[PDB]
């Protein structure tokens, strides 16, 4: 996870790397923020 | 047909998308969906490897001078128009008969569309000045008037068949390429083999994309 | 000359044959190919499809059979996939080959064994004859072509009237240098007078579109005068 | 330093204006190529364009020849 | 697909590069030219015979 230049190496398996077009992994974003969300219910459950 | 659609997969986000803990269990599966996503690599290079042999016959982008004067021949409607991408009247009509968040991409071609109306001018312009020259070496120009009076000698036809019915072969040589009009216009069965194309790999992605639905 | 352009164009297929490696691309990639299936074939052996470890003997020494004999079905069935896989790698690749030799069986039998006549069938260029070379996995061919060179322009035309009867070049086409008019053959600018030996008649002026005005010698008359 | 293409958004090129034939293809017509120096990208060339002296009345006849030998491997 | 755009790149070699004398490879009957036309994944030519 060095550089682009170390991601190709590590998925060719090699220290070694010719011409041309490479995929080599996933530009993803991640999530900044956690959301929980339920109804708002105040009543115990009466399993009493 | 001559390319496929050149669809990319990605093996851990069509199988485990977003999710460390179905990740590390397709860790234990080795090497598969690198091989996997290795081949439909093989085949995405492939494809332009097809359209670069198929169209990229020719070494140097010909250009048709302004004078049409072929002896009558018509090529109007095949020649690209200037008017609009360069493309001829009756390519048109053969774009207009022809028709995700899975980790299902697409890649876009090497040769864009109107980069390849380009090679399929030179194509054209190299046959109708030129002759069969232009395959061979330097590309010679050939009045077209002499050029059938080779072909119909191509065939064991004299030459003086072509001069003295010069205008009537013009005239079913120009019909004829009007009736190719109306039989591309009228019906959409035509293209039924570049149609089976795409409409297999559509069903092909369609349906590796359902069976994300099963238990 | 055609002696020493052949002789010098072998030449050169040294040098490039002996400076570039990448020349040879194609058989490389073969074996490439085949190196990548057997060494991915290989290392599956490595992975535990679930198992509590890919050392088959391992399992064994550790359980057993009543419980063993679960975990071996889990890399039973995942090697035998991996079979799968890597086998029918193979025949798809092998048909691909397939095709290649049969194209190549086809080059031989009508390049070399022949003259063919498909153009860009023998490499570019009128073609001539070619030799096959053996290689590794697979065969080479020199393709020996024909390619013309330097040009000039001329001005043409179809037919030309003697007698207000339309000649034709019996083979070849019609130039003029400017002042004189010329028949030659179609691939190397070759003049000779246009004479009756060279050309057929057939109709007259009044069809032929560009028929230009001319003079057909006649070898007969100066036999009958002298 | 940015640019920006119909197969996506290319980073690290310099996007030139003159076309050279393709050394990597990357999409959309568009190849790369490290030359004095940095990885610039541009719209492949389809060879140098030729027109011809087409006319009605012109004919172009070589005088002289060639013979090339080929290697083609299979 | 492969096969085919061999055969597509063979025709377009020898039917439009030249004039094959392949009878029903550019169309019925003796051929004389040919012209391709670009299309969506696809050649289409217009074989004159
Ligand atoms: C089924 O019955 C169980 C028996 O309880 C009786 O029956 C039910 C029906 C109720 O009516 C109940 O009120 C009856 O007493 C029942 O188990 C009981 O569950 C509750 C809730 O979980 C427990 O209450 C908890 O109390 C502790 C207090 O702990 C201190 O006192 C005890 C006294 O024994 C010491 O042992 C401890 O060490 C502590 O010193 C609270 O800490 C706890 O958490 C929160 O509650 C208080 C306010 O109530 C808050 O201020 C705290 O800060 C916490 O936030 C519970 O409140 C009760 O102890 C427990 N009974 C016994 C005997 O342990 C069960 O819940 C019923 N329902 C089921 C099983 O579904
Ligand atoms: C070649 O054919 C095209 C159409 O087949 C001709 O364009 C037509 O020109 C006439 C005028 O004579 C117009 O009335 C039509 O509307 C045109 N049709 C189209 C589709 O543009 C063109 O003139 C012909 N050229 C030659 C040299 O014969
Ligand atoms: C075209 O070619 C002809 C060859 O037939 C040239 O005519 C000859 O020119 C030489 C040069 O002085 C004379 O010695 C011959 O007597 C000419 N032949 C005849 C039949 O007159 C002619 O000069 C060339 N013209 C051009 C413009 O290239
Ligand atoms: C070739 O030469 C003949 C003469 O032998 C030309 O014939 C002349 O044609 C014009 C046009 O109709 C007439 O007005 C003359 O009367 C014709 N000449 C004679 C002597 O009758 C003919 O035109 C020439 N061809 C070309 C293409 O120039
Ligand atoms: C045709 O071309 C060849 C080369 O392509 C010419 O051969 C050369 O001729 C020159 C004379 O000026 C010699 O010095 C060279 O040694 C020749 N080359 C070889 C490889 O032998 C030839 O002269 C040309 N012929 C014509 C008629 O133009
Ligand atoms: C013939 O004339 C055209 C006119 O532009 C020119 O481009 C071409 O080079 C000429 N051919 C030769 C062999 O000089
Ligand atoms: C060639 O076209 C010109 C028009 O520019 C015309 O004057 C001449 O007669 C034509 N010649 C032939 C042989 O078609
Ligand atoms: C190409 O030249 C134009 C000026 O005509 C300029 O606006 C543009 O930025 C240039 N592009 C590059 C990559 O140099």
């Amino acid at each position: 996870a060095l550089d682009p230049l170390s991601e190709t190496k590590c998925t060719l398996k090699s220290f070694t790397v010719e011409k041309g077009i490479y995929q080599t992994s996933n530009f993803r974003v991640q999530p900044t923020e956690s959301i929980v969300r339920f109804p708002n219910i105040t009543n115990l459950c009466p399993f009493g | 047909p001559v390319s496929m659609t050149k669809t990319s997969v990605d093996c851990t986000m069509y199988i485990c998308g977003d999710s460390t803990e179905c990740s590390n269990l397709l860790l234990q599966y080795g090497s598969f969906c690198t091989q996997l996503n290795r081949a439909l690599t093989g085949i995405a290079v492939e494809q332009d490897k097809n359209t670069q042999e198929v169209f990229a016959q020719v070494k140097q982008i010909y250009k048709t001078p302004p004078i049409k004067d072929f002896g009558g021949f018509n090529f109007s409607q095949i020649l690209p128009d200037p008017s609009k991408s360069k493309r001829s009247f009756i390519e048109d009509l053969l774009f207009n008969k022809v028709t995700k968040f899975n980790g299902l991409t697409v890649l876009p071609p090497l040769l864009t569309d109107e980069m390849i109306a380009q090679y399929t001018s030179a194509l054209l312009a190299g046959t109708i000045t030129s002759g069969w020259t232009f395959g061979a070496g330097a590309a010679l120009q050939i009045p077209f008037a002499m050029q059938m009076a080779y072909r119909f000698n191509g065939i064991g036809v004299t030459q003086n068949v072509l001069y003295e019915n010069q205008k009537l072969i013009a005239n079913q040589f120009n019909s004829a390429i009007g009736k190719i009009q109306d039989s591309l216009s009228s019906t959409a069965s035509a293209l039924g083999k570049l149609q089976d194309v795409v409409n297999q790999n559509a069903q092909a992605l369609n349906t590796l994309v359902k069976q994300l639905s099963s238990n | 000359l055609i002696a020493n352009q052949f002789n010098s164009a072998i030449g050169k297929i040294q040098d490039s044959l002996s400076s570039t490696a990448s020349a040879l691309g194609k058989l490389q990639d073969v074996v490439n190919q085949n190196a990548q299936a057997l060494n991915t074939l290989v290392k599956q052996l490595s992975s535990n499809f679930g198992a509590i470890s890919s050392v088959l003997n391992d399992i064994l020494s550790r359980l057993d059979p009543p419980e063993a004999e679960v975990q071996i079905d889990r890399l039973i069935t995942g090697r035998l996939q991996s079979l799968q896989t890597y086998v029918t790698q193979q025949l798809i690749r092998a048909a691909e080959i397939r095709a290649s030799a049969n194209l190549a069986a086809t080059k031989m039998s009508e390049c070399v064994l022949g003259q063919s006549k498909r153009v860009d069938f023998c490499g570019k260029g009128y073609h001539l004859m070619s030799f096959p070379q053996s290689a590794p996995h697979g065969v080479v061919f020199l393709h020996v072509t024909y390619v013309p060179a330097q040009e000039k322009n001329f001005t043409t035309a179809p037919a030309i009237c003697h007698d207000g009867k339309a000649h034709f070049p019996r083979e070849g086409v019609f130039v003029s240098n400017g002042t004189h008019w010329f028949v030659t053959q179609r691939n190397f600018y070759e003049p000779q007078i246009i004479t009756t030996d060279n050309t057929f008649v057939s109709g007259n002026c009044d069809v032929v579109i560009g028929i230009v005005n001319n003079t057909v010698y006649d070898p007969l008359q100066p036999e009958l005068d002298s | 330093n940015v640019f920006q293409t119909r197969a996506g958004c290319l980073i690290g090129a310099e996007h030139v204006n003159n076309s050279y034939e393709c050394d990597i293809p990357i999409g959309a017509g568009i190849c790369a190529s490290y030359q004095t120096q940095s990885i610039i990208a541009y719209t492949m060339s389809l060879g140098a364009e030729n027109s011809v002296a087409y006319s009605n009345n012109s004919i172009a006849i070589p005088t002289n020849f060639t013979i090339s030998v080929t290697t083609e491997i299979l």
